[PDB]
């Protein structure tokens, strides 16, 4: 087994189509447990301004409750059998996906069965479920993090529904109603856009069964979104109280497809990350995280690589003092200007090992593997196996790597989202200044 | 005296824009010529009284040194 054969052993991902349009995958594994959900292609991308946040109520209230299933009583089965039900709604994708036993698939689709098409949103329970959500807008208010990558939405796709957030205004949560929320689970979670994934001991034909047997009475056989642009702007929120600054710089990256995502993430690979409670700290690989280790210019940072549909931000976020700001800046510009213009074969090496075992561990244990067959069958509209990832990064060289950082770093306006004690933070021309380099 | 620990101040936000995607002339002589003229109406009556009391001042002294070596008759 020189790995290679090991990425050949892998099992594969058959995939079926119902005649609703429902995309019924499966990946056949020998675990006693499995993951299946469905995921939706329903989220904030798809909401209007009024509607702004719907998707986030529908997800709350999804579990509270069906039709069939009255109330807790759904929640009495999932506890019952040990199911673990769980949700997500990313700005583009939503998912239910409940942990279960080998043995318990027939029920557990059921039971999603009941969740995606009979419903409730009951009046009471909306109006109970509405300051739940104001008090966990209020929660994340405090997530320094989460509110920085929003602020970096906001101020990059401005003036289109991907700058909106994944809750929505306040106004809108005490806006929506019953109607415009049964107005957008019967227009968003459409047959067609739904993928019923399920990762671990399940038979791919049992699956196609059990869908067929519930899933049968869905939509027949429409929000496709917009294109949205980037504008490099800046949103600067000063509040020096705030014990660290959280800067989030972002470039206009690549989509779902545009295989150039897999030489731009080695070029993360390259840059890393890094924080205070790491290892080697001023050993690693990584010319950022050594100076970052040597000097202590920060508490951490990182490097994203969100893509969306059509378009998608490259970049990076660090969390520092106030008094390095301008150093961490510095030294993140010249490490991106380094790649493009010279990036060495060794770091191209190195970042190859280190994207093939993110993606390698990343797809261990059940619900990774579930959540990468229904966010592949959406985005890629296939799910990639991991061979085809292996020979992409295989071709990834030194002048591939230049020549796309060179297309999306160099001399592109950036967009940039700080919050907290960001008085040193550079004004935007000093850091589009730093977008390109004077010798080359 | 450098940014970083120039003061404290909170709860302010701001938005702004790349040079390369706005205008750099917006709106040059549609809002230019009103806020010129605002401009001169706010200062015109603070200004000009001094320089205005300098020309007839200047009119004044070279017309009457001018008179004053005309032959006088006398
Ligand atoms: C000429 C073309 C450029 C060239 O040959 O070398 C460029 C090269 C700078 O290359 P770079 O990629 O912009 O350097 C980025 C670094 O991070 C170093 O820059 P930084 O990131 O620390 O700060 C960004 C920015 C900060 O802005 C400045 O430093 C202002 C530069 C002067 C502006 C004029 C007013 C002040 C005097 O730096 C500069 O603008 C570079 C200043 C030095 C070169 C220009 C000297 C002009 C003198 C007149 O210039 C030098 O290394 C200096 C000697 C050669 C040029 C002068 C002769
Ligand atoms: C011995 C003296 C040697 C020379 C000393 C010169 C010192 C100033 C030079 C540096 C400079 O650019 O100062 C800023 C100053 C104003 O800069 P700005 O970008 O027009 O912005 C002014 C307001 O922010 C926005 O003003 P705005 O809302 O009225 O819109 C711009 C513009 C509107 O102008 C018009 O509508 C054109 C009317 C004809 O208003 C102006 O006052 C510009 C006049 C340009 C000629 O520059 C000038 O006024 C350019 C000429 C300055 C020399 C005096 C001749 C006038
Ligand atoms: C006279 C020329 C210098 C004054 C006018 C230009 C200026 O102040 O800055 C622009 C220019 C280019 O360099 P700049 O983008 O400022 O910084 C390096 C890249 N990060 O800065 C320069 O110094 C340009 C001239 C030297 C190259
Ligand atoms: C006061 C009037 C302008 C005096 C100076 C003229 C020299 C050139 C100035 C320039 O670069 O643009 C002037 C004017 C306005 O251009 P602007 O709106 O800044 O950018 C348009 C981008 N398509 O654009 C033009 O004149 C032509 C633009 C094409």
């Amino acid at each position: 087994a020189t790995y290679a054969q090991a990425l050949q052993s892998v099992p594969e991902t058959q995939v079926s189509q119902l005649d609703n349009g429902l995309r019924v995958a499966s990946e056949q594994s020998s675990q006693p447990t499995c993951t299946v959900g469905v995921w939706i292609d329903a989220g904030s991308r798809y909401e209007n301004e009024k509607n702004n946040g719907a998707g986030y109520f529908v997800e709350h209230l999804a579990f509270k409750g069906t039709k069939n299933r009255p109330g807790s009583a759904l929640e009495k089965e999932v506890e019952s059998m040990g199911a673990h039900l769980n949700a997500y709604s990313t700005r583009e994708h939503t998912a239910y996906y409940i942990k279960a036993l080998s043995k318990d698939l027939p029920k557990a689709v059921e039971l999603l069965a009941d969740i995606v098409q009979n419903c409730s949103l009951e009046d009471s329970q909306i109006e109970k479920e509405r300051d739940v959500i104001l008090q966990e807008l209020q929660e994340n208010d405090s997530s320094m993090r989460d509110v920085v990558f929003d602020y970096l939405h906001a101020t990059a796709f401005q003036g289109t529904p991907l700058a909106q957030s994944v809750e929505g205004p306040s106004e809108n949560v005490r806006k929506l109603s019953r109607a415009d929320l049964t107005e957008y689970v019967s227009q968003h979670y459409k047959a067609p856009r739904m993928v019923l994934a399920a990762a671990g001991g399940v038979e791919h034909r049992q699956l196609l069964d059990l869908a067929q047997k519930h899933f049968s009475s869905l939509s027949g056989t429409v929000p496709a979104f917009t294109p949205c642009r980037f504008t490099g702007s800046e949103i600067r929120h000063r509040d020096d109280a705030l014990p660290l600054a959280h800067v989030a710089i972002a470039v206009e990256g690549p989509g779902w497809a545009n295989p150039d995502n897999v030489p731009l993430q080695v070029a993360n690979a390259i840059i890393g990350h890094y924080d205070s409670t790491y290892g080697g700290g001023t050993h690693m690989s990584s010319t950022l995280a050594s100076v970052a280790a040597t000097r202590k210019l920060c508490q951490s940072f990182q490097t994203f690589n969100i893509c969306y549909a059509e378009t998608g931000l490259l970049g990076a976020h660090f969390v520092c003092d106030n008094m390095s700001i301008d150093d961490m800046m510095f030294f993140l510009q010249g490490q991106w200007m380094r790649l493009c213009t010279s990036a060495t074969e060794s770091e191209v090496v190195r970042g190859k090992n280190i994207l093939r075992n993110a993606l390698v561990s990343h797809l261990d244990g059940t619900t990774p593997v579930c959540e990468d067959i229904g966010r592949s069958l959406l985005t890629y509209g296939r799910r990639i196996p991991l061979a085809e990832w292996e020979s992409r990064i295989a071709e990834v060289d030194a002048s591939v790597v230049r020549e796309v950082c060179s297309k999306y770093f160099y001399d592109q306006c950036p967009a940039v989202a700080g919050l907290g004690p960001i008085e040193q933070l550079p004004d935007y021309n000093r850091i589009r200044s730093g977008m390109f380099w004077l010798r080359f | 005296r450098e940014f970083g620990h120039l003061t404290r101040m909170r709860h302010v936000i701001t938005y702004s824009l790349s040079p390369f995607e706005q205008r750099a002339f917006p709106h040059y002589f549609t809002k230019g010529i009103p806020n010129v003229l605002r401009r001169t109406r706010a200062c015109i009556l603070r200004v000009a009284p001094p320089f205005v009391v300098f020309y007839l001042v200047y009119t004044w002294g070279t017309q009457e040194f001018e008179k004053s070596k005309r032959k006088n008759p006398a």
